[PDB]
RNA sequence: CUGCACGCGCGCUACACUGACUGGCUCAGCGUGUGCCUACCCUACGCCGGCAGGCGCGGGUAACCCGUUGAACCCCAUUCGU
């Protein structure tokens, strides 16, 4: 065996990581386990500036390039032979998942 | 001891700019205070008449009940 | 407490050369002796255990006396060394704090040294240019005509 | 008798030369002890050493042969006192004597890499 | 009544506490007192002497607020603004060997003790007599 | 205008202790062009008055010190 | 040749070894994230990179 | 070895699909090629060319 | 590339008393942090030093540690007075 076990994901996007919080949720709930729910740590917006232009001549102009990044997190109990059917539940190019070792 | 009267309370919040500020009123006997400290005793010192200003148009009397207590973030 | 004033007030007092103001008060008059700063002038007075509030002209040549002798020589009165201006000098390996025009004979002779063995810092002194390193094609114009 | 009026730092060059690199340090300033503080490499060595290849082989009352040399980093050491040594500017080698003074200062202060300016008129600028 | 500190005008309550400290001379002064500077963003020595025991008094207030303030901490909340002069201005941390000083000197007077992790807290000899002379500056403040 | 009367003369001394006490707004900024007197002997003064009992004491403020007469009626 | 000093200045700390990812300038690098890019270099695959803009 | 922060990892990937979209358009120009579609696991990766004339790879 | 008989352009301080000092006293947000190559990161704490800093000992790849980010101006008490 018995576990202490976090299941961690976060992306760019934002509407792929609703989807997949909300499946795990189910996935535990349809073998009726116990969840707590989706923890909202901030999000972390990255705002590199760059000039905008080759070379020095402009009227002085920048352009302000952005990236946010979405974090979700959800613990659980179960023993951690199913770690396979918590992977291989989605296979989703963009999200990234990681579960937290299970020694409790 | 939770036996006269228990959770007669509510919590009220009020922001301007970054500073948030929220008050736990109780039901209790005229007891007014920000962080520990008293509306008196509060640092700008000039502005005195604008922190304990609703004590001073509503009035000492009205609000004898009640047990304000704020925090500040 | 000083009610009317005393009958004797020194109204310029006269130390080694220079005439320091009577009217100053203590701390912030013998700053005119050229080579007692303003923080110099504070460890020599709380050595020398006498009033900060009064003025110049107000205290005797015994109470002066005092306060001379303790900036006169500064390293036997329980004062630091990286705290005086000759600190390791290096035409004699001393430390003192100086005073006077013995501080501009310091000054000048440290310049004909570096202009004696030409060194660069020298040459920048023999001519009328800025010597630590800055530009001169934009600023201090004025320096000549 | 045979005297002149000098002193340094206390210390006289009659027991500079007798004394060691590490209480060197214990004279020289902040600067230069952090130098001596840290690695005098293989190339300080190979000029002091041409250096002390000079002074064996001087003539009677003599100067030694001048050691053209290309660093400009060095401290002025007391191994070299009285020594004939020249010193890279930019273009050419410039002819440098050692001497008692400047021996806190570098071999760059005494071949100057600007030629000093000289003149000037304003010809289709200063408007 | 019953009378904390924080109800106190605290600009004067350590006015209190220096001359507490000033008539029971069982503090430390360390030797060096008037050759400090403190701080070095500011250029003059204080105006006041004993500024040992009113820095003493200080730092009694802002540790009994934030139990564990180290020596570095003492730093951040003395540390004010350093003129440069033909520079723009810039925040500067306070002084480190006054602070570490003066809290060996309430080390010694045992008002301050050690913590877990990181830090010091006061010791209940250190809480109970400030909060009694809280009440006696406030009740001579009423007078 | 140049650093006139540091430490009292007896000429206005008694200048001082005849009438100071009698004007109206009694302030630094105010005997300082009244008599000749380059500041900070006044507020010594100022307050030695205040230690007898002559002037009262109003502002009470770093750098704006206030007093007045005595109260005749 | 002779490689007791060839490239025996030390391309360490400073601005001459840092150096651009894409093809190789020294100039107006983005070490930001450790990315090592020049300015010029970053814009072209800006979106490739995923830094979107405000819109 | 030891592990880098989370804001390098996604600049990580995002200029190693970068890298990559880059030498395939060198090297199958003449495809019709359009792009990439990468998919990272904890086993075989998965990269697919979407190349129209998908013989002359 | 920083060389200075000189001219011009963005900008920083000041010319004070609505301030300068000294000591109290106090309240922020955005954000970045140890590297495949690349080896140097933010640092709390403790003890040495008037100060830059030096020493061991620890966290932090981060809503975890620095960090309740005890920021400044300003508030107030003294000193300074055209
Ligand atoms: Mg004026």
């Amino acid at each position: 065996a018995i576990h202490r076990i976090r299941i961690t994901l976060t992306s760019r996007n934002v509407k792929s990581l609703e989807k997949v919080c909300a499946d795990l949720i189910r996935g535990a709930k349809e073998k009726n386990l116990k969840v707590k729910g989706p923890v909202r740590m901030p999000t972390k917006t990255l705002r590199i500036t760059t000039r905008k232009t080759p070379c020095g001549e402009g009227s002085k102009t920048w352009d302000r390039f952005q990236m946010r990044i979405h974090k979700r997190l959800i613990d659980l109990h179960s023993p951690s032979e199913i770690v396979k059917q918590i992977t291989s539940i989605s296979i989703e190019p963009g999200v990234e998942v990681e579960v937290t070792i299970a020694d409790a | 001891m939770p036996s006269k009267g228990p959770l007669q309370s509510v919590q009220v919040f009020g922001r301007k700019k970054t500073a948030t500020a929220v008050a736990h009123c109780k039901r209790g006997n005229g007891l007014i205070k920000v962080n520990g400290r008293p509306l008196e005793m509060i640092e700008p010192r000039t502005l005195q008449y604008k922190l304990l200003e609703p004590v001073l148009l509503l009035g000492k009397e009205r609000f004898a009940g009640v047990d304000i207590r704020v925090r500040v973030k | 407490m000083s009610l009317v004033i005393p009958e004797k007030f020194q109204h310029i007092l006269r130390v080694l050369n220079t005439n320091i103001d009577g009217r100053r008060k203590i701390a912030f008059a013998i700053t005119a002796i050229k080579g007692v700063g303003r923080r110099y002038a504070h460890v020599v007075l709380r050595k020398a255990d006498i009033d900060l509030t009064k003025r110049a002209g107000e205290l005797t040549e015994d109470e002066v006396e005092r306060v001379i002798t303790i900036m006169q020589n500064p390293r036997q009165y329980k004062i630091p060394d990286w705290f005086l201006n000759r600190q390791k000098d290096v035409k004699d390996g001393k430390y003192s704090q100086v005073l006077a025009n013995g501080l501009d004979n310091k000054l000048r002779e440290d310049l004909e040294r570096l202009k004696k063995i030409r060194a660069h810092r020298g040459l920048r002194h023999f001519w009328g240019l800025r010597v630590r390193g800055q530009h001169t094609k934009t600023t201090g114009r004025r320096g000549r005509t | 008798r045979t005297f002149r009026k000098f002193t340094y730092r206390g210390v006289d060059l009659d027991q500079l030369l007798d004394m060691s690199y590490e209480q060197l340090m214990q004279l020289y300033s902040a600067r230069q002890r952090r130098r001596l503080n840290r690695g005098l490499r293989r190339k300080q060595h190979s000029l002091l050493k041409r250096l002390r290849k000079a002074k064996k082989e001087a003539p009677p009352m003599e100067k030694p042969e001048v050691v053209k040399t290309h660093l400009r980093d060095m401290i002025i050491l007391p191994e070299m006192v009285g020594s004939m040594v020249g010193v890279y500017n930019g273009k050419t080698f410039n002819q440098v004597e050692i001497k008692p003074e400047m021996i806190g200062h570098y071999l760059g202060e005494f071949s100057i890499t600007y030629k000093p300016v000289k003149h000037g008129r304003p010809g289709i600028g200063a408007t | 009544p019953g009378v904390t500190v924080k109800d106190v005008n605290q600009q004067e309550f350590v006015r209190a506490l220096a001359a507490f400290l000033k008539k029971s001379g069982k503090l430390k002064v360390p030797e060096w007192v008037d050759t400090v500077k403190l701080a070095k963003h500011k250029e003059l020595a204080p105006y006041d002497e004993n500024w040992f025991y009113t820095r003493a008094a200080s730092t009694a207030r802002h540790l009994y607020l934030r139990g564990g303030a180290g020596v570095g901490s003492m730093t951040k909340i003395y540390g004010g603004r350093q003129r440069n002069g033909v520079m723009p201005s810039h925040f500067s941390r306070g002084s480190k060997s006054v602070a570490r000083r003066v809290l060996q000197a309430l080390e010694g007077l045992k008002m301050v003790e050690k913590d877990q992790d990181g830090g010091r807290k006061l010791t209940p000899q250190g809480q109970r007599d400030l909060d009694r002379i809280a009440g006696q500056v406030a009740a001579a403040n009423k007078k | 205008k140049l650093n006139n009367l540091v430490l009292f003369d007896k000429a206005t001394y008694d200048k001082l202790c005849k009438e100071v006490p009698n004007y109206k707004l009694i302030t630094p900024a105010v005997v300082s062009e009244r008599l000749k007197i380059r500041g900070s002997l006044a507020r010594a003064a100022l307050q030695e008055l205040l230690s007898k009992g002559l002037i009262k004491l109003v502002s009470k403020h770093r750098a704006q010190v206030i007093y007045t007469r005595n109260t005749k009626g | 040749g002779h490689q007791q000093l060839y490239w025996s200045h030390p391309r360490k700390f400073g601005q001459g070894s840092r150096s651009c990812r894409v093809c190789s300038n020294r100039h107006g690098l983005i070490r930001k994230y450790g990315l090592n890019m020049c300015r010029q270099c970053f814009r072209q695959y800006a979106k490739d990179i995923g830094f979107i803009k405000l819109d | 070895a030891v592990q880098i922060s989370k804001k390098r990892k996604f600049v990580a990937d995002g200029i190693f699909k970068a890298e990559l979209n880059e030498f395939l358009t060198r090297e199958l120009a003449e495809d019709g090629y359009s792009g990439v579609e990468v998919r990272v696991t904890p086993t075989r990766t998965e990269i697919i060319i979407l190349a129209t004339r998908t013989q002359n790879v």
